[PDB]
């Protein structure tokens, strides 16, 4: 595997540092590495493809070295080189793709394809070099069993979930109390509603709570917390819990009272914030708990008083809410986020070549399904597959 | 400016000095050196040192 | 090339006038059929070379070394076939010959063999030196045949304890190599691929059309190859057969190692020299299997090796030119007569 | 051009690796490259500026080189160097800016300025070196006529468009049916409304559809699709299509029924998703088609039934919607996105120097206008201009 | 300080380029640099920790240099090396953290810890090299006094502020006129409301204005400007200015009329946009001014006319709004943004080790408090502390 | 590819300059080139055909050189030569045809056939020569990514479109107002009709407009513009817009009033002509806009007055029109025109060999369908295929 990596940084730092002009001395250290490769390869034979709509292609090697002679570089030098690179590019592409499709339950971590299995061979190890590409960097550290870690912008930790829970309801759905939410990606919006505006509630306050359990711990998270859930601030006609009928939600928004956000790790409070809106840091957590209340306004102007009568019908439904967004965070496990193309690359190659559903990944590499049941096997396969996608993107985008 | 003499007679002089001398530019030299004392002011006015 | 000083002294009237040298290339590809004549060119180009290759200097007194050699060598210890490893002498010469000889060979794009001497294992060790550098690519397949197998068998394999099945070769594709695929000691293992490669990276187009099959920066003065050739040697010290064997063998090996600090110097030397001289060759030079050889006694080789000090020699300016000048003329004549030739023939037809 | 690039990576890798102390043998390979430059330059004269409020500064070259001796670097060494760098910096800045304003209908892909035209000269090619900066990387691969590609977080593919289409309307605007939307940047929000709540519609279902045609194909897109269009979930007073009057929109939101998103390429469905909210992958498309329906609730509690009478006046307007956001994608053409400063750099330099409107770009480099009529000439000029901005940002931010 | 930097890029470019199988010559230039270090170190002893819960560990050096076994490294070579690296890693971590907690009003721009103060010593300068990490790059350029500059995605320039201003109000709060807003991070949403729908206003138009003063100038900003403030488009019950009662806000949204956005710098208009929604560039500004109007619709269908009577009660409250988001920008001062983990790293290390509140930073490194009173001392300390966090993240994430 | 080219100019300049008589000296430079070929070929083996009704043919090479001896040329010399040429001719034909049928979506630009793919090989490049054939000339310039350009007589830019638009109509179709047109090839004819002869129109003038958007920009166009649309000057019975009935058009022609032709490029007016009939130049445009009016004659003789009553029935229908023809123009993209046989050659070879419909081109290479959806893939394939047709026509017509 690491082998694979090199193959690319070789080509990149190649198709990059080798051009009509420059001095030999700037590539001397490079040129070498290169040749070294050609050698180890030549003589060997390969095979890629064979699954689904993926073409089968065989490759052989028999190439000349490089003029370690010249001082500067003349156009002619390049072209005779670029011609050799292009065969490797078109090669690697086919190599990546071939191993970017196969999955495996037992050992979903190690190589699969006839192409790569052959590379992990010892006789090729004579090629590793410059592993500064964030992903491979972490691939190694994990082999040696040590503390890994990646960086994500608007991570995708929450499987899509949009629902409600009626804590007080009745057939007519004319005096409900409960919460409704949307957990998706890196965002959570939750609203607590009480049709009665806490008219008969102790201290005229109704307590609400929303708990979200992450499938993986997030560390060093920068989070935006804002009062109100705009998504649940407008009139709605919703299906009843049993699907037998529809209820009416006509919200009027009040400020959430006694807001408390807790970021817990294994049941322990790691970070807690009381009514702090704006930017907050959650340094290590696997669970978020949002507690907030609706407090009936003790003093009301006529217009307000008119919305909240002492007796039904309750026509304006008191609602309080919160919005929480994880802007960035670090995770020890690979995840999809709003910036990296890994998930999209893997999903795209599989879709383009009509790769059949396998035993590990959900149909279509569906993110929600994947993160909902993020088993060790899915994670090992995902990491292998994401690391390969990242190796491929160094040359082919 | 400067120019190590030691490195000069080692390197082989790249007419760097040769040029500056030819073109007349303010410069310095460095290392072991043979001094030579004179008197009769004259010498000076005549600017022998150049 | 820093080391060399350049300067102008005389001026030039707008009266100045010369005649183009005319250095078109080959025009005639004799490289694919006129063996008989190539052999004659190579030879020529070769002698030419020796005439140039600077003579060496400051060597270690012949006597001194060979003497510490006997102390280390443990010569007469049972073994029947004595005084065959010391016909090494005349080194104050052998090295000079081995040295020159080696260059020209290369430059002149010649190919050769080896007055080899099976018994004399030392003479073999040094062989390993040779392949470590000189791109086997230009060594008639065969002389390499003997050499390697002699190493492979009467060395490594058994003293290293590995294939005590000594080695059976009929005629595959590179016996020296294959040894790799089945050797369990990395150090040993790198030598193998590098040696079986170092194919004399036959690809160059410099200073305007001068295909002069080049050579590894690595070798050049990255040298390490040597350092690695040594490190691999540093762990070949073990069992299998009689005592007077390992004792004698390894002791010799060490003389390569210590000296290794210097052996380095050798690499640099050639590196430069060839890499220098070459510059002034107009005639292109495709690698060809000459019809004739050139005997190179591991005798001399071995000498050069442990026998070079902090010496340092290079091509006298005047020397270099003289070289250019010649090839030049020659070329000019070749090209010219060619024209003179053609012209006639064609006329001869209409 | 590529020439230009070097000039910088030269200086960066310079103003970076040349500090009081470091060991020489870390810059040996570098130092060289540097000098090589000075040489090629010395003996040349340049001129930049001359347009609008851009000064016309003149430059000459005549510099000494750099020692090669010294195990380590002494302070003095640096300062005598930094002094030489600063003249090149202040130079390049002026060079970039001068070629970052001119546009040419014809060859808007070739060099313009007297400054650069002179660089493409052959005698300067001896300076090229280390082309690994993502942009130049792609500049080359294109000049050779090959497959390019870039990376963008929240790309800016949709020209601003905020409008509506009334499929059923009448003078009083008291019983409308149609859609309203906002396409902007990487986001689309669209709502379908039916004042009658499909009371007389076949199967009590009203079909809606929203089609968006991208000006450039996007590949490997990671997309968030969510039900509801919050932007169109509140009461509005809107201008009529003819601008003669204003209508009232009083939405009540229902879940979009039979949601189907199609990502098409040249009329062909490449990806299709049926009611899948959350994260989805669209691997290659030039068109997005969102189809969704409003289905009159077959069962209604009294409160709901009251909103939807059998006869007008229709006072609560049934609305269903969708929100789609392209988090990341790859495009073969340069585009503005939410992270890169290229567009802003080009636009800013032109604004600061009062550069007159030219024949290629819309006034003010207006993004909406640019992407709406993204002609080949605008793209070639944009790419040239974006690549220069990226070269400049390696040294000057 | 710069010293520190090296220590890492040394290790990274080390734990990266040093692997089982790479040719020696690909690290020749590197190996050296490394050894050079060991030397300078060995002998001197260090103290880290000694505050809050941070442990006081003692580090001592006694290491053998690095071999050079020729022709690609043998596994054995690595392991004997990795063993030495791991002591430095675990070291630096402790070094960073120790200087990442101390603050100082007077000189809070220099080294504090006994650990680092010792590094700035001259006898160590011999290590510095490859200063390409964006942050250190700017650390230097500032020590010499020049144009610094960083890059941010969704910068965090606006301290959280959510409030309103009633320009016309009365006890019953039944006919209000004013604005309400939310400034947070990189976003601003502002709404102007007039319960009377400008019935008695000159030209039936009510003018609104929202001014936001940045604590630091932003340059090269790419900004999204959209009409409407969704956050203020729904019914609300709000506390009165004096907290004595609550008022009712029942918005109906109209398009903002005569929208004008001005990006000012020191009172001067640098950029101005009239009713331009979508993507706009603000090249240099310290203030944003949003002016917009509510114009009573001159022509109204019956449904609309019914919302706006000639006399109270005013039951539908005319509202116009704007949304502005800074996608990216450059700032000469460090700031938190939506992608970088610096703030989170610093905040997290302090929280984990129970570091006591100091004299410079607000409790909990609270971003809003920090940016609200972004004094020179807080900025110098923040930059020092952010630069260290970035050095640490090269090795430990 | 370029390779291919040569093969021909070789043969042409051969079957042309080689004949019973002439002096050697006139072909010396030629003869050479020739031989050079034979060599490179000999030994190699080929294969063409295999698709549809196309025969499969294998070819081998083993030919003697040419007598570079003789002074003049004797009959015998020719015949021994012509015999060798004829094998190459019959060859190339089969080569062209084989690559003139295959299409490809992904890479529709590069070679397809086993025959050609082998030619792009490096070892054959030893044959290029004299690329003055207009098409190859442009093939190269496009590889180097530069400004191309072709020449066309009566170009074929307008997909066939013959229709009408009724701006005022009623069931009886007895008082219509609108336009009808025919856009086809290089010509546009458009008529504006008003059954009422602008009797109730402001200023007794009815405005008309016809806009045509080209799929590719045309530059340096020589255009004939004439008043009147003869095609729409006669009585017609036409199908109604909904196809449910037929209407009667009984035109009487008046001179078009206030004629204005605008040639726009990306929305900008590049050329504008006011009432100028005859020959006009449009130098660069992607859109043509024709505006013209029908002005009711202010003074009418009895015979005229009788045609235009104040009240219906309107029996003579006032009509004004324009005719525009693009005689010649330059386009950066290949197009069919009235002189070149490329489209016909490609279409003919495919039809003759019963080549199956592929994934790129419309059935039958239909021009209207092709130009209507002239995608990048269709253009790249069309150019490849047109360039091959042009190479073939140098030898086989
Ligand atoms: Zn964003």
């Amino acid at each position: 595997m690491d082998v694979l990596y090199s193959l690319s940084k070789t080509l990149k730092d190649a198709r990059d540092k080798i051009v009509e002009g420059t001095l030999y001395s700037n590539v001397s250290d490079l040129i070498q590495q290169f040749n070294q490769m050609i050698i180890t390869m030549n003589g060997n034979e390969f095979q890629t493809g064979g699954i689904g709509n993926l073409p089968i292609r065989n490759w052989n090697f028999d190439f000349g070295l490089l003029g370690t002679t010249l001082l500067n570089l003349d156009a002619n030098y390049v072209e005779t080189a670029r011609n050799t690179i292009d065969y490797f590019v078109d090669f690697v592409d086919n190599v990546c793709m071939d191993e970017m499709v196969r999955e495996s339950q037992r050992n979903g971590i190690a190589p699969q394809s006839d192409s790569l299995i052959k590379l992990s061979g010892i006789k090729f190890k004579r090629i590793n070099f410059d592993n500064s590409s964030e992903y491979i960097e972490n691939w190694n550290l994990q082999n040696r069993r040590q503390r890994t870690g990646f960086t994500f912008h608007k991570p995708n930790i929450f499987p899509y979930s949009a629902s409600f829970t009626l804590n007080r309801s009745q057939p007519a759905h004319d005096n409900l109390m409960g919460t409704m939410w949307l957990n998706a990606g890196s965002e959570i919006q939750v609203a607590g509603f009480d049709y009665s505006c806490a008219i008969n509630a102790p201290a005229n306050t109704q307590q609400f709570e929303h708990i979200v359990q992450l499938r993986r711990v997030l560390t060093t998270a920068t989070i935006t917390l804002l009062p109100d859930a705009e998504r649940f601030s407008f009139p709605r006609v919703i299906t009843s819990a049993d699907g037998a009928t529809t209820w009416y939600f006509n919200p009027v928004i009040l400020r959430p009272n006694n807001v408390e956000i807790e970021f817990l790790l294994n049941g322990q409070i790691i970070n807690t914030y009381q009514a702090r809106f704006g930017t907050i840091i959650a340094r290590n957590f696997d669970t978020i708990r949002l507690s907030f209340q609706l407090m009936r306004p003790p003093n009301m102007t006529p217009a307000v008083a008119a919305l909240f009568p002492n007796a039904q019908p309750f026509e304006h439904h008191a609602t309080v809410g919160l919005t929480l967004r994880i802007e960035s965070a670090v995770c020890e496990s690979v995840l999809a986020d709003a910036s990296e193309t890994m998930l999209a690359n893997v999903t795209s190659v599989r879709q383009e070549y009509a790769i059949p559903v396998g035993p590990v990944f959900p149909p279509g590499m569906n993110w929600t399904d994947l993160i909902t049941n993020y088993s060790p096997s899915r994670e090992d396969n995902l990491q292998r597959v994401f690391t390969v996608a990242s190796i491929r993107s160094m040359l082919v985008k | 400016q400067q120019i190590n003499l030691e490195e000069l007679m080692r390197t082989g002089d790249y007419a760097q000095i040769t040029n500056m001398l030819l073109n007349n530019q303010p410069v310095a030299l460095v290392g072991a050196l043979p001094f030579v004392t004179d008197s009769s002011v004259i010498s000076l006015i005549a600017k022998l040192d150049a | 090339d820093v080391n060399y000083i350049l300067n102008m002294d005389r001026n030039l009237p707008s009266t100045a006038r010369y005649i183009r040298p005319n250095l078109l290339q080959d025009r005639l590809n004799l490289h694919d059929n006129f063996e008989s004549l190539w052999d004659t060119i190579t030879t020529s180009n070769y002698i030419l070379a020796r005439s140039v290759v600077p003579d060496l200097k400051e060597l270690v007194s012949t006597e001194a070394q060979i003497q510490k050699m006997s102390q280390d060598l443990q010569l007469e210890a049972l073994t029947i076939q004595s005084e065959t490893q010391f016909l090494t002498g005349i080194n104050s010469q052998a090295a000079n010959d081995c040295f020159k000889t080696l260059i020209a060979a290369m430059l002149s794009q010649r190919t050769m063999s080896l007055d080899f001497v099976t018994t004399n294992y030392m003479s073999l060790i040094s062989g390993m030196w040779l392949l470590t550098v000189v791109p086997n690519d230009m060594f008639i397949r065969e002389s390499l045949v003997a050499c390697q197998l002699a190493i492979v068998n009467t060395i490594i394999y058994p003293a290293f304890g590995m294939q005590r099945m000594h080695y059976r070769n009929g005629d595959p594709q590179t016996p020296f190599q294959i040894a790799e695929q089945q050797i369990q000691n990395f150090q040993v293992a790198n030598w193998l691929h590098f040696v079986n490669n170092n194919q004399f990276r036959q690809v160059v187009i410099d200073g305007v059309l001068n295909q002069v099959l080049n050579d590894n920066i690595r070798d050049g003065h990255v040298i390490n190859q040597l350092m690695e050739a040594l490190m691999q040697l540093s762990r070949q010290q073990f069992p299998t057969m009689p005592v007077d064997y390992k004792r004698s063998i390894q002791r010799g090996i060490l003389l390569l190692s210590n000296r290794l600090g210097q052996l380095v110097d050798l690499t640099r030397l050639l590196a430069y020299n060839y890499e220098t001289l070459m510059a002034c060759v107009t005639m292109n030079m495709q690698h060809v299997q000459t019809l004739t050889t050139e005997k190179l006694q591991l005798t001399s080789v071995t000498s050069l090796c442990m026998l070079i000090g902090n010496a340092t020699v290079i091509p006298s300016p005047q020397t270099l030119f003289h070289y250019y000048n010649v090839n030049v003329n020659f070329h000019s004549n070749y090209n010219e007569r060619i024209n003179d030739a053609v012209a006639i023939i064609t006329a001869a037809n209409r």
